[PDB]
């Protein structure tokens, strides 16, 4: 088994947003780093979706042939709140999902990144449609959840009695945040957070004190709304057990190798990679680690986002840890 | 998200009866106009009502009030929507501060996603 | 092995509070049920603690001999916020812990139920003192946590580099809450909650929707502050994975067999007992299932609390599940 | 916890210069009197200051203001503390509504545990 280096074009969302690099440019940049696996948000970089032209898909395949890249995962977004005042009927959600099922099949994608909030009933109804197209449906396991969360447990119990290998998981690396990310810390500090309380919160996160105790105490010591937001951040970011993946290695189709900051030594400051990549290696993982550059939101208002350099350092880190 | 880029620079133009400018939603993907729960637009110290907002995406212009019907329409990522505001009083020539706050009805998020920007353009 | 039925005198806290049952009466009632294991809160039933009379302990032993009961676990209570505007130094915490250790040793207790919030550092510093008295220190794993929480993981890593078998866990039964407790539901309804939104919240709990989504949506349908409190209850009560107990069996000294309501058919309406007791059987458990009646705080609003009858029904449900 | 039993029935008696009544803390165990972050007592609904309270746990009475140093004194579970309030007005015979709110600084609980009661006693 080999862990393939991939990149989510999400990583370059900054440069794409300002019209500095096109989709062709993004795929070429990925090919430069040897990260031929390409994960795409059709709603992000492919305007006209789902009403794309056959010429678009021919051009996509021409791109991939030109750059030796392989389209791996398609990030589906289910807008259950499409209509104000109600939720999409499950029947409407079936056709909305069918759009991504067909789009991904035409693109050549093997997995669809289903959001963590989709009900297991919806994944049960779209399952036959997914088998028509041979498409893997991967529920995103992102923080504040893990492989032992009750919602994930209900997904598992729903897909254990369906017995379909097209239903599985895409774990995020945010469930392996062993330190409060420094980029988040300095962003909060320059948003008006008192530095000493921020150091307190970071130390509390290192001690795994519960988000409730941390919020209460930071409030007692005197914390601005930004500071209580920094404390609430502990609810989102969590450190799960890296070994829990070994139980669910078969249902892990894709890994969002997310990161926030890569220092000059090819080091991921906070997220736990030295502990997780060995777990995947001994788990027999054979998939893609899609570089999900996440620090661009945090180093945004006072720093120049160089997505390509950060993703390049991350790719080097991954290459070393693999 | 992209809160420093919402109000595009060098985009303040004078439409007969109002002022138009380029806006990019503070979100990382294409979002339908129906999921734009709130788009608060301020042009030099006055919030523009929704009945005074017409969002032009591509060649399609939709009054922001009827955005719920415009579920199919998608605000493309990085696309500069021309957000015409029928300001009751004309903007006198010079420098004007435009600030837009965004609340998006994201389905996989318990509370609306909030972005904000306040730039100083001129016409 | 054998799972021993026991009772936490906490279960009869309602009767003791109103002076209907004495400590002797509580132990005699436990003896009537056949639940000889006695778990005691020294700060709840035994005034004069910590400095009790040497005759008190002789009287306690005479009580136990008279009723054939055995004192199993002592519930320690660390008042870390004992001094206003200050957190008692680890040195103060050490002597406050040694207090409970040498109370439990004289009482004849084998386990000390350490609160879930004690730092691993405090557990490390009091361990040498607990070895003198041969006292087991069991950290209580009670909802919203489980055996995979970051706090529990930090405790585990602190207590694998110590290698002391006196450090372990006391799982609570609220981490297996299959349904939103009906007693909690009716309490909330008669505190002023809107019944239909309460049914919505219970359904959402059954579906395991994340507490954040439930809180937001209930807020969108016109929930009152009591209704939003009912939604936040989802944070505390959670359904954990019963199979997690299997890999931590050697470190589970005591189990708080919590329950809220026993119907006439000796059925627990909410908690997972049909799922968990078999787990304890197959993993191998030789501790005590201390009946911990908890519904007293919810039915007290309008119903006459019969702690003895509820605990009796729970005891025979336990007896049939064992 | 025990919010219907905080104010004890048939306990409101009259001391020279005030009224004393029995209070049981809404908590399932014995607490040190320092961990009582707030005990808000209202006789007839008019709150009295914390310097006008003198809890009389057992046989020792401590001014409630200086309870932070009254650290090792434990309020035993179910024990009727003779909470004394020297009201700055002599209460007249009849039915008087006494209410008590408790905010206990519990260590293993992020926020103060809150109990409340309001009984109608008489002297
Ligand atoms: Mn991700
Ligand atoms: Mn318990």
């Amino acid at each position: 088994p080999q862990i393939k280096r991939g990149v989510s074009l999400y990583s370059f969302q900054e440069e794409f947003f300002l019209r500095k690099m096109t989709l062709e440019d993004c795929v070429a940049a990925c090919a430069s780093m040897g990260a031929y696996g390409i994960e795409s948000l059709a709603e992000q970089m492919m305007p006209g979706f789902p009403n794309l032209d056959d010429a678009f898909y021919d051009g996509w395949h021409a791109m991939m042939a030109k750059y030796g890249t392989v389209s791996v995962c398609h990030d589906m977004f289910l807008d259950t709140k499409k209509f104000r005042g109600r939720l999409m009927t499950l029947d409407e959600q079936v056709e909305s999902f069918v759009r991504d099922i067909r789009h991904a099949s035409r693109l050549g994608c093997t997995v669809i990144r289903v959001l963590n909030f989709v009900s297991p009933e919806l994944m049960e109804k779209v399952l036959p449609h997914a088998e028509q197209s041979n498409m893997r449906l991967g529920l995103e396991i992102h923080a504040p959840m893990h492989f032992e969360h009750p919602w994930v447990l209900r997904h598992i119990e729903f897909m254990d009695r369906l017995g379909s290998p097209l239903l599985g998981f895409i774990p995020d690396m945010g469930i392996f945040t062993k330190h409060f990310p420094p980029v988040m810390a300095e962003r909060l500090i320059r948003q008006g957070a008192t530095p000493h309380i921020i150091e307190y919160i970071r130390e509390q996160y290192d001690r795994r004190v519960l988000a409730e105790y941390v919020v209460g105490d930071v409030r007692n010591m005197g914390g601005n709304p930004v500071d209580i937001r920094a404390a609430e951040m502990l609810r989102h970011n969590n450190w799960s057990n890296p070994r829990r993946l070994l139980e669910h290695m078969d249902r892990i189709f894709h890994v969002h190798a997310k990161f926030y900051e890569m220092d000059e030594q090819d080091r991921e400051t906070s997220l736990g990679y030295e502990e997780v990549i060995p777990v995947l290696k001994e788990g027999g993982y054979s998939g893609y680690l899609a570089s999900e550059y996440e620090g661009n939101r945090h180093i945004q208002d006072a720093f120049e986002v160089d997505s390509v350099e950060q993703v390049r350092r991350h790719q080097r880190m991954l290459a070393r840890l693999i | 998200m992209f809160d420093k880029y919402i109000v595009v620079e060098d985009s303040l133009k004078r439409v007969p009866g109002g002022v138009q400018f380029g806006v990019r939603l503070p979100y990382y993907r294409g979002l339908g106009l129906s999921m734009v729960e709130t788009m608060d637009v301020t042009v030099d110290g006055e919030r523009v009502p929704e009945e005074n907002l017409t969002v032009t995406l591509g060649d399609r212009t939709v009054p922001f009030a009827r955005r719920d019907d415009e579920t199919d329409t998608i605000w493309n990522f990085g696309e500069i929507a021309t957000v015409t505001a029928r300001l009751p009083h004309e903007l006198g020539p010079g420098e004007h501060q435009v600030g837009v706050n965004f609340g998006l009805r994201i389905s996989y998020f318990p509370v609306p996603m909030v972005g904000q920007d306040a730039k100083t353009l001129k016409l």
